């Protein structure tokens, strides 16, 4: 769990040596984009049910896992999703502010993939949501915006994959 | 019922080829780097 | 001699995950067998876990 | 180790190729033979060169020897490049 | 045929044959003549039966018949029966070793590529077996005709 | 694999003892609908491609989505005709590994053949579930259709088929 | 048995099984009510069958029952015996599947480490199985006395 | 967790189809028996402690098991057994009237050989008792209510073997 | 079912069943032949029972159907009919199974939080069950309607 | 393993639809840069091995994970730095003449930070090894083509963090 | 897989150092046993198959493990246990001369207890065989050298377990 | 070391250690107190045979040290004599380890690709270790300077 400041200080800390130039160069392009960072986690807080309402709409509503036998069927396998997709908005959200992904595998990631072969949940339909979802990201956030909260989507896909 | 699993890893099954994929993809496959004549292969299809 | 992948060959069912796991570089770290255990946990009962 | 540690029949490993090539053999043939697949109609493979001439070693020639003739394939002529004869101590 | 078949199987496992393949040989060694007198009734019917498959295959499918059909022509229905002789010369080995191998070494594999390099099409080919096991129902009676059926409908699965 | 004799005898040896009659009992009913078994079995050689044909259109009649573009969801159901040639394919295998089954009077050839990471395999691919067991009992239906008359053919067909019905399903209840 | 192992044969050749396979499972099912009664006469024998078994075994074998013998003392002895009861049980499952396929997988693959890792003469427990064979043999007709003493030999066989 | 009519509901439910005739045909198959098995059930619970002394009686009782040295020497190890052979005729009881021997592995079979290893219980004595226990079970019950007690007591000693 | 709940109960308990529960197995095993009649009359009344269903939740409730309600248009009005019959399928596991069991692990567990995540008024599918109930009741007999009708009440309750 | 044309022509086709206006819109945007790719493609396969010894010699080669103790000391442990190192310049490259970063995680970077914690190798050194070997890439290939080579790099660091 | 001079020299050359003093006052010590280890490691080539015959005689040879049902009933299975414990007294021997366990995790101990716990092996019984294994190799090698080669047989117990 | 690769020799072979393995670990064994006094001398002689052997170097190969060379200037001579202290100490491991395996996987396996891409000339290098040998084996009398010779040659062996 190290944001960009906290893995910046790491390695500078690592080698025992002080904050040279190379390592706030890095810091200083952090807070440049904080005034980014906020405003996106801005609009995305206000639009979390709206995202995901839009994602499953458009990505996995009407598939046959929707459908008897699919992965899905259930109301409580339905209710299960939209509760899965708000971690991955959400913690998407933090890797957003955090500026470093650290905190998704420390607390999504890891046990996700080999969790999901357990229950038997499509890991296919799932990173399809989450492309989904994060195409309707770029919409709220902006482009650049959306390029950052863009990146640790992918993260999550790749990581699930 | 079964009562153990492999996995089910992310798999792509294969579609089509196109001028644009197949000789990044052969190239790709010697673990080489483009050559000048696949590489002037790759060129000539997007002047198309 | 190739790897006869996925877009090759007619494959089988039973061992569809351990093939594409065996058909990546990360291959060589499973130092556990891999194989052995999933094709004989599919005789017996569930496992503790 | 070599090949013949005391398995035959009723044994624990599976009844198989048991060749008398002595431990890290160094006797090897010259082999020739055509071996046609007898298999390329229903799996449509692409073809191979089935006419070869190789050198297989004295550890393994029998076991090849018995799995070319197993294809169908037929032995033109085969030598002992590399070795001795009736020789007791020196194969290795 | 099916002592090769035993003989072959317990060949590739370097051991004597077991106990219930000696069955399968002598099972089989039993029910001898009763092939040898089945295939002599078949062979007395072969100018029966392929006339009338010729009945069924071309009323079902005339578009083989007709000017621009593969069949069409006098030379090429000459060797139209002609296949349907083979086939059943076929039969007659595979009804005598009591398995498919003749039906299988021979006609059926690689059958759709001779066809397709020849233009006949594969499922009228299909039905021209179908339409030929049609045809030897009615001059065989109805003890023997399913000791024959196994063999007619093995080719039709090895045509698809 | 084991059919049911196999699978009989293991039964007494895990117990290391000789088989006694209600042992037997369960062997001889093998042995009287044997007979039996195997004209359902010539039945599926005679009718197997024909089978398969009707099982499909009755397939796509009710599921018209199978044929259809898939959605953005990169899913596998009958789109293409490479699509569509694979998936036939795999109603060869239903009716063939369910065709041993019937023979061989126990489910013991499918699931270590067929089911063992049947879900793996269609989760990957994204394949449908759901349709994949329905096309699996249009032909139960479809076979069941020549033995009717009576009804202790149709016990003996419905086994394998819903075999694979109960144990391809996520659990609802 | 014969219907898992013609199975698994068609089921590695990617095809359904040809009449010579289902002409024998069909063949074999009608032999099941001849078989239950072959291996319902070994199994209310086995008291004369391994008594009599372990009679010319050690007529025959004085060394493994001598002082010195792997079989020697009351002991060992009782274990002389109970292995035979073994081979004898496994001979009344082959008898029902119709194959050696039991025999196999039990009491026939690795046996030879088994014994020799347990000081036992082979050879010699290959003694015992041959005396209860005639005694076997002697319990039933000769159409019968040529399964029962074929399972026998295979065991034989394989124990050597 | 599904009896006979949950078994057929989810198979008949996992294809999306109505309960057709061969589903239903199965389920009037398992309502014919119904009159069996509770009264199969009745004897079961009247007579549970007098079938485990039976049973152990008959198979476990005498053998070097129960002397010094044995799997089940210690008054806390015997006691442990009887509760642990309660299990296997009650749980086999549940799956007698369920008609389906899912709850077993559920709630048995799962982790159970891989328990004894652990404690070095003897997997080979407990079948016979289990076998013993299935041979006294058949007295009670009658000689077809035995044939499902009894379907099932087997299956627990195939998962548990 | 009550068959898999009186045994799960008794399960936990570590118990066997009592007189209570096996009287009631007993009792509704009995009463199996009469559920699959009341299953049977909504089967194939599916067709009224859920088209005059969603015939009273829009003259109840046109809101939903007006433009801006959430089943507007062709589209949602189709699938707007879609859960009903879903929850009148449910109902008829839940006769069959004796119990809200089969209802209640599908389309009752979670699903103000599907219904709510869709954006459809949760109080509006109620009414639309409640409307099934009346055409549901109104064809079957006094002894019938009180147990169809009954499991149309236990969804209207956990459904808000 | 889809490039921009592959991925325009799956998205067009998974709906069903012909390529409208829109996605031949981007189908023209890839033919405009199709230029630039091949001279940025060209002179890395030309430098390849002057940009390896660039990015060593600029980042990691006088840290204390040369000297003895560090990731990298033993000379088969070098060596398979520069043969790592080579295939994230080369997979980037294919990745920049296809257009589409599906190839990276197909066949790099699946298994790959799962295989660096198995080995121990310092994902923080890796990194910045790539970035200081993005940097001197931008050099040979120029500004904007410096910035499509460059954004698959940092796609390689993403996911491999 | 290091003997006592390869750790040695490890641990000497992974800080970069010679081998001062204390590296090659371990070294000193281990060629002191080199003697001792040799025919340590003689007689037991020796008696290979006699160790092995006396530790299941003595250890699990009447338990009912041996009988049906229990884990060693059939021939393949009793077969496969000399076959598995020559591997023990094999690698036992392979430590015993190399002075350094690093052989044994690496190719016996590594997924050993997860391979055992698949098929069921009971680790209870495995560990008395070679405890008893390890008694007599104490027998043949004398105090000291069954000291030594005890050391390891305990080692694959502990992680076995 | 000797041991471990007799070892993993005999261990590969599913075979114990041999009279002739078994004897030179028992002969090795022996000489370790003989090779601890060899690296003893080189241990505390680096000063010397590491600035004595970039002596030669240069001498020999002024070009690497001459403007534009590899090493050239203050820093990468310092760099220059480390890899030479490296080397030496390799040396010092492959002596007490009776074996050239800790010179192996240390700066020997895929050498020609770390120098190759830091630009060093490897000739150059091997020309290094060349100026050690001499002055190593100066240190010592002949029967050690077979052995401390003997090392170096082999990595003048494996650097080109
Ligand atoms: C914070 C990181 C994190 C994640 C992501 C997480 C996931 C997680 N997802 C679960 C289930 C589930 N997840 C799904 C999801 C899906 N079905 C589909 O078809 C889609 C592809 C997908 C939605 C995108 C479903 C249906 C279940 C219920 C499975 C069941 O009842 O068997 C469960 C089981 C328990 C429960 O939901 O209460 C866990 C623990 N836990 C975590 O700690
Ligand atoms: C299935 C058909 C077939 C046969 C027959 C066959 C024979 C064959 N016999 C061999 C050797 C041998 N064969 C013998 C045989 C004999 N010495 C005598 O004095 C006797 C006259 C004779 C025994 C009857 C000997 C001693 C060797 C070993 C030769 C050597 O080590 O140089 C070898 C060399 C490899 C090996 O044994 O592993 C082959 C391949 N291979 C086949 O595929
Ligand atoms: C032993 C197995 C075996 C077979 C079957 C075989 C067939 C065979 N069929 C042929 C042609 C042909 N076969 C047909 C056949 C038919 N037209 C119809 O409508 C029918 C359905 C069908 C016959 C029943 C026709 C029309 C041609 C001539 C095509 C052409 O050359 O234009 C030819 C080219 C030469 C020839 O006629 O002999 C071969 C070799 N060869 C074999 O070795
Ligand atoms: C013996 C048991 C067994 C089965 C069943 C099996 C299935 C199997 N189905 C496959 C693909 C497939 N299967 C389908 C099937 C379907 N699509 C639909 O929409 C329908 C629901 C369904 C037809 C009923 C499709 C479309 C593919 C290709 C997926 C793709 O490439 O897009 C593949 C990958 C291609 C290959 O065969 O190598 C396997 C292995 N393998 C086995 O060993
Ligand atoms: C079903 C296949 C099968 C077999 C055959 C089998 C054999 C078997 N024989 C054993 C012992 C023994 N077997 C013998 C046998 C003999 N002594 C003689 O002189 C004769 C030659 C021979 C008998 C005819 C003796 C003496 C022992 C005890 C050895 C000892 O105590 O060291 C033991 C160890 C004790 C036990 O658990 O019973 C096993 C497991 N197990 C199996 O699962
Ligand atoms: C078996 C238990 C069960 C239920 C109940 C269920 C409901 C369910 N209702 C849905 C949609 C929907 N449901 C409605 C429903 C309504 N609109 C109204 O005005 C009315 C108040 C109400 C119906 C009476 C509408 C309009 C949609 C589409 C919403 C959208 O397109 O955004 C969807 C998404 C599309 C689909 O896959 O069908 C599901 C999964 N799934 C289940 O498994
Ligand atoms: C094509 C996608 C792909 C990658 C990237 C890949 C990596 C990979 N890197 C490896 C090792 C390695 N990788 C390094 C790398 C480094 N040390 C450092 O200090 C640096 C931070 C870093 C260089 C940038 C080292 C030193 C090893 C050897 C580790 C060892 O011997 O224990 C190995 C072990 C086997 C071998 O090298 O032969 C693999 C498989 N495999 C793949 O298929
Ligand atoms: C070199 C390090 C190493 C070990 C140790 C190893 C063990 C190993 N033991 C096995 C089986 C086995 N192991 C046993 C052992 C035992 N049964 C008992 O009751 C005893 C407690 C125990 C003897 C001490 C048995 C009976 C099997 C056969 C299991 C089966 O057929 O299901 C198998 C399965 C395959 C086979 O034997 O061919 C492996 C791979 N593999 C390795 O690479
Ligand atoms: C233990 C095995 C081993 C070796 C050998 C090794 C070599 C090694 N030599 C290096 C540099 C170097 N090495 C040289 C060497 C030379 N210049 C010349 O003219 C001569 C021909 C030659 C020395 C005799 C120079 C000049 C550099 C610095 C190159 C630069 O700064 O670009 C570096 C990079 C800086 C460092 O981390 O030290 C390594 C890692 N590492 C190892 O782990």
């Amino acid at each position: 769990m190290q944001d960009a400041i906290t893995s910046v200080i790491n390695a500078a800390d690592v080698q025992g040596k002080y904050l040279d130039a190379n390592s706030v160069e890095k810091l200083r392009g952090y807070f440049q984009t904080g005034e980014l960072r906020v405003r996106a986690a801005a609009t995305i807080a206000a639009n979390a049910a709206t995202i995901i309402k839009e994602a499953v709409a458009k990505s996995l509503l009407y598939s046959d896992i929707t459908r008897p036998g699919g992965n899905m069927y259930t109301t409580r396998r339905y209710a299960a999703c939209i509760r899965d997709l708000d971690y991955y908005l959400r913690y998407a959200t933090y890797g957003m502010l955090a500026g470093d992904p650290s905190i998704l595998d420390e607390r999504v990631l890891n046990g996700l993939k080999e969790t999901y072969n357990s229950l038997g949940v499509p890991i296919g339909a799932t990173i399809q949501a989450i492309q989904a979802m994060k195409e309707v990201t770029g919409s709220l956030v902006g482009s650049d915006a959306g390029k950052e909260m863009g990146l640790y989507f992918d993260y999550i896909c790749s990581g699930l994959s | 019922v079964t009562k153990a699993s492999g996995g089910s890893p992310v798999v792509k099954p294969q579609l089509y080829k196109t001028a644009s994929m197949l000789t990044i993809a052969q190239a790709e496959q010697q673990d080489r780097f483009l050559e000048l004549g696949e590489l002037n292969q790759l060129v000539s299809f997007l002047n198309t | 001699p190739y790897i006869r992948g996925f877009g090759e060959e007619p494959q089988e069912c039973r061992n569809w995950g351990t093939q594409i796991d065996l058909f990546q570089y990360s291959a060589p770290f499973r130092k556990v067998p891999q194989s052995i255990t999933l094709f004989s946990d599919y005789l017996k009962a569930l496992p503790d876990q | 180790a070599y090949d013949m540690d005391g398995t035959g029949a009723g044994s624990l490993e599976p009844r198989g190729i048991k060749s008398s090539a002595v431990e890290k053999d160094s006797r090897c043939f010259k082999v020739t033979f055509v071996l046609p697949s007898q298999s390329r109609l229903y799996t449509f493979r692409e073809l191979q060169n089935v006419y070869t001439t190789k050198m297989v070693p004295f550890s393994s020639w029998y076991a090849e020897q018995q799995r070319i003739q197993k294809m169908g394939g037929k032995i033109l002529k085969v030598e002992l490049v590399a070795g001795g004869q009736m020789r007791s101590v020196g194969n290795q | 045929s099916l002592v090769t078949q035993v003989i072959l199987s317990a060949d590739d496992e370097l051991r004597y044959p077991t106990a219930g393949e000696l069955e399968t040989i002598s099972s089989y060694l039993k029910t001898g003549e009763y092939r040898i007198r089945l295939i002599s009734i078949l062979q007395g019917k072969e100018q029966e039966i392929i006339r009338l498959a010729s009945k069924k295959i071309f009323q079902l499918h005339p578009e083989y018949i007709a000017p621009g059909g593969n069949a069409s022509g006098a030379r090429q229905r000459a060797l139209c029966l002609r296949d349907y002789g083979w086939y059943l010369r076929l039969i007659t080995y595979a009804i005598l070793a009591g398995d498919k191998e003749p039906l299988e070494k021979i006609g059926i594999i690689g059958v759709r590529e001779m066809y397709n390099s020849l233009g006949v099409p594969i499922i009228g080919m299909i039905d021209a077996i179908k339409c030929l096991k049609e045809a030897t129902v009615e001059v065989i009676s109805q003890e023997e005709e399913d000791f024959v059926a196994p063999y007619y409908d093995y080719i039709i699965q090895g045509m698809s | 694999m084991q059919d049911i004799i196999t699978s009989v005898i293991n039964q007494y040896d895990l117990s290391g003892r000789y088989l006694d009659i209600k042992g037997i009992n369960q062997i001889n009913n093998y042995f009287d609908t044997g007979l039996k078994r195997l004209m359902i079995a010539k039945l599926i050689n005679k009718e197997a491609t024909n089978l398969i044909k009707e099982a499909s259109e009755l397939l796509f009649i009710e599921q018209p989505e199978l044929l259809r573009p898939c959605g953005n969801a990169f899913i596998g159901n009958a789109y293409t005709t490479r699509r569509y040639a694979a998936c036939i394919r795999d109603i060869e295998y239903y009716l063939r590994y369910s065709a041993y089954s019937i023979i061989a009077g126990n489910n013991s050839i499918l699931d270590e053949r067929v089911l063992d990471g049947l879900k793996e395999t269609y989760n990957s691919l994204l394949v449908p579930i759901g349709p994949t067991i329905r096309v699996i009992q249009l032909l139960k239906e479809i076979i069941q259709k020549k033995f009717s008359t009576e009804n202790i053919e149709n016990a003996i067909i419905a086994e394998p088929f819903d075999y694979l019905a109960i144990n391809l399903s996520d659990k609802n209840l | 048995s014969i219907v898992t192992k013609s199975i698994v044969n068609a089921d590695a050749e990617a095809r359904y099984l040809s009449p010579g396979e289902l002409d024998r499972i069909k063949s074999f099912v009608l032999s099941g009510q001849r078989r239950l009664r072959i291996a319902q006469t070994l199994t209310e024998n086995r008291e004369r069958i391994v008594k009599q078994g372990g009679q010319q075994l050690f007529q025959r074998r004085p060394d493994v029952v001598s002082p010195g013998g792997n079989a020697y003392g009351e002991e060992m002895t009782a274990t002389c015996l109970r292995d035979l009861d073994y081979y004898l049980r496994l001979v009344t499952y082959g008898i029902i599947a119709g194959d050696v396929t039991p025999i196999e997988e039990i009491g026939l693959v690795g046996v030879k480490e088994m014994y020799s890792a347990l000081g036992t003469p082979i050879s010699g427990v290959a003694e015992g199985i041959r005396c209860m064979k005639d005694v076997a043999c002697s319990l039933l007709s000769g159409e019968d006395a040529a399964e029962v003493g074929f399972y026998f030999d295979y065991t034989l066989a394989a124990m050597q």
